[PDB]
């Protein structure tokens, strides 16, 4: 829960930010293909007229 | 790229800039979308792309950071934050935050943030170690705003005429009694263009609630600060908006150690907007007010105070009377006990064409001790003891007549006598 | 671990608690949920923890035990009370109750009690041998209040014209007329410093109802006192509660024999909450005010009486006019016949920089043979005869001149002569 830390910013701080994001660019897809799956599953069904 | 700079830009500018892209006609769409679809394209083609702005948090978790030049609306110029910054720099509503953006992918259509460069003019570090609004020690009137330029203009002699009546500090709370057709409106331009000659170092922001366009329009490019204003053709939300935005962008600017002071006008178009927003409670006042629609606004105008561990927050809001209604003497009488430092204006001199019409006699500052010196504040009981027995009209011609040969406050103190 | 002891503690410090304890960053909330986590913590691994504060019963049968320094606040800092406790030691709305206190267990929020300790600083056996409040035997005002201190300083002076204008004593019902900027504030300053200093055996409160947060921050921390407030950043839920539960603590205080004196500034904004806070029961008055908006604070203001079985209760609540509303007036107008020491403050003499301004020909005590001796009352008499005929400012000139060479107010007595 502690990704974030500080020292020797130049590059890693920089490292640990391509890192991070990373991290919240792999978030974003999942919750993404969650929603999607989500509202997939839950639209509605056309039955008959 | 940043986004200040297309900010700036007239829309002429961005449509030859778009034209130059060899795009789709942009100049028949917004602004917003405007500068929503010419960012798309030089992200598609260019550099990171860097933003700025103030964050709202919403109620599913994520922020929005808007724009003040769009007095902080939604629309396509939004950069969209994830929960994860909010708990990471743990994000706040109100804060300033720039940083780098990029194009939303597939499916999306807000810009998305990529790393904050600045949080509030400081470093997301020193974000985490400061210190809660409501947890300082608020205090009274330490330092004194000098309003006096020196040079005695047309106008200037209106600012020196307050630094006689009424003395402002950093940290004082201000309010404006004055009916319709008074010269309050020019008032604030002229006290504004005063306190950003003499203090260029505080955050000045200004306040338009329901006002008609042409000042909004006439204000934003003749003053500094970030002019953010509500015109009445939008309902009470973007009104309310615009208070809690930029109402907490200087609660963590005080926060951050920085003097920021709030021009209203007026406090009571603001008040019936949040009447006419807030859903009733069952209690009514006289004039359809509910009693829970002045809660907060009053949080509005407490919000102001002076802090002992550093920064300040000044506000200066004008109230309307004399127009009839309900509301107006009830919020009026609602506030009058609130504010430290009255200042009067008198249609009764207005009519007169004596500008500018201040009721000297009616008006006054508590605590007025801790912003002038002895013999400073002396020559103020003095003067006002010398002007009290006269009458309105006849004052405030004394006091501007003989206000017009002499040209420092001062050496009017030292000629008076 | 006494909760009183993180409470006296700012808000830096147990910052510097938390950090020390390796947790997840505390600084960033809420002083109350501070206290609350950083007492979850050190009982988690701590002895038993132990807590005190003023008890308001809730329409579930259960208690909330609060703390004053957050004026009674509702919050995690509350402690929670079994209507158990209410059977077995019958506890009661504004009992002072100080006592072992344990972490709430799974699901729950509120820290639970373990075992009374003290009861309004007195035995629970000699909590149920108690007398009730109405119950009582009321009676004039016997002991006199000195507030001449024998110093003589330049706001003494102040105290001491009381002492000459309108005497106190254990039991008696203080009411102050006065107008804004009047002075007042620094008014019950000095009366608050005086009684402390001469009589630190009576427990001695304060009420600021709707005051700015600055004099209550001020006064918190310069007087001795619970000093408990309500600012007009809340709605009137939360001053009618501070007004319930500290007049239900003078009133279990006085029942426990102890001499409590409540100072209130201002009843009419407590009165106006009243009646903002209380349903309409269509009987309206002028100016939007219920008949029965008026019977609760009627209740606050009658609630001070002197005992005969012992113990006394003195309230000083101060009153606004002159400041244009109807409410204002018809509040005052309905309590001028209600208490019997009247002080009436006029803005005449305040307009002239005069301080105190009191209207001396104007105020008066009645019943004030059994607080003087007969010279006493009678010096008294001679003085009213003297400066009576005179004026309002050339009274009070004559009287704070004369006051100024001599500094004890019986040697003012003879010299009078
Ligand atoms: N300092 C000043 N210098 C020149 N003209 C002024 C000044 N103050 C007021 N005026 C006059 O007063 C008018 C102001 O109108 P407005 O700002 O709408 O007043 P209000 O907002 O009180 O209705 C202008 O027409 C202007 O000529
Ligand atoms: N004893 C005193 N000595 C000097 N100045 C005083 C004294 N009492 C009052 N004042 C003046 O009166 C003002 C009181 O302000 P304030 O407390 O707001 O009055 P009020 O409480 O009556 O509204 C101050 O500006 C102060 O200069
Ligand atoms: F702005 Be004006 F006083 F209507
Ligand atoms: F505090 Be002042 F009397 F309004
Ligand atoms: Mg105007
Ligand atoms: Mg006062």
């Amino acid at each position: 829960r502690w990704l974030e830390l500080g020292l020797t910013d130049e590059e890693k701080q920089n490292q640990l930010e391509q890192l991070a994001e990373q991290y919240d660019e792999l978030k974003h897809e999942f919750e993404k293909k969650l929603e999607a799956k989500r509202r997939k599953i839950t639209q509605g069904d056309d039955l008959a007229p | 790229m940043n986004l200040t700079e297309l900010k700036n830009t007239p829309v002429s500018e961005l449509i030859t800039l778009g034209e130059n892209m060899g795009l789709e006609n942009l100049a028949r769409m917004r602004k917003q979308d405007i500068i929503f679809a010419i960012l798309k394209q030089h992200a598609k083609s260019g550099e990171d792309i860097f933003g700025d702005g103030v964050l709202e948090i919403l109620q599913d978790g994520f922020g929005f950071l808007r724009s003040a030049d769009s007095s902080y609306l939604a629309g396509p110029d939004d950069i969209y934050v994830s929960p994860s910054q909010i708990r990471r720099f743990n994000l706040r509503t109100g804060d300033t935050i720039s940083g780098k953006i990029r194009p939303p992918k597939e499916g999306e259509r807000y810009f998305a943030l990529l790393k904050v460069n600045e949080v509030n003019f400081d470093k997301p570090e020193n974000a985490r170690n400061k210190i809660l609004f409501e947890n300082l020690t608020p205090l009274h009137a330490n330092s004194r705003l000098r309003m006096e330029r020196g040079n005695g203009s047309t106008e200037d002699l209106t600012a020196r005429v307050l630094d006689l009546a009424s003395p402002i500090g950093r940290g004082q709370r201000g309010l404006i009694v004055a009916p319709p057709k008074a010269g309050k409106t020019m008032l604030l331009q002229n006290i504004a263009q005063s306190i950003a000659y003499n203090h260029p170092d505080c955050v000045l922001m200004v306040l338009l609630i329901d006002e008609r366009p042409e000042e909004v329009t006439e204000m934003q490019r003749l003053v500094k600060g970030e002019v953010v204003a509500s015109t009445f053709d939008e309902p009470a939300s973007r009104h309310v908006q615009v208070a809690e935005m930029v109402i907490e962008k200087a609660k963590r600017l005080v926060e951050h150690k920085k003097d920021v002071i709030i021009l209203l006008d007026s406090i009571t178009r603001l008040a019936r907007a949040y009447n006419t927003v807030v859903p009733a409670s069952g209690k009514v006042l006289t004039g359809g007010v509910d009693a829970n629609a002045l809660h907060r606004p009053k949080r509005f105008f407490g919000a102001a105070r002076n802090v002992e561990e550093g920064g300040s927050l000044t506000i200066i809001a004008t109230a309307l009377i004399d127009t009839g209604s309900k509301m107006d003497e009830v919020i009026y009488e609602e506030f009058k006990g609130t504010g430290n430092m009255e200042l009067h204006l008198s249609r009764k001199i207005a009519e007169k064409r004596v500008f500018p019409a201040i009721d000297y006699n009616r008006s006054g500052t508590r605590k007025e001790e801790l912003l002038t010196t002895q013999e400073e504040l002396q020559k103020m009981w003095i003067l006002r003891k010398i002007i009290h027995p006269m009458g309105e009209i006849d004052a405030m011609e004394f006091l501007i007549n003989k206000l017009a040969m002499t040209k420092t406050n001062d050496d009017f103190f030292e000629m008076m006598k």
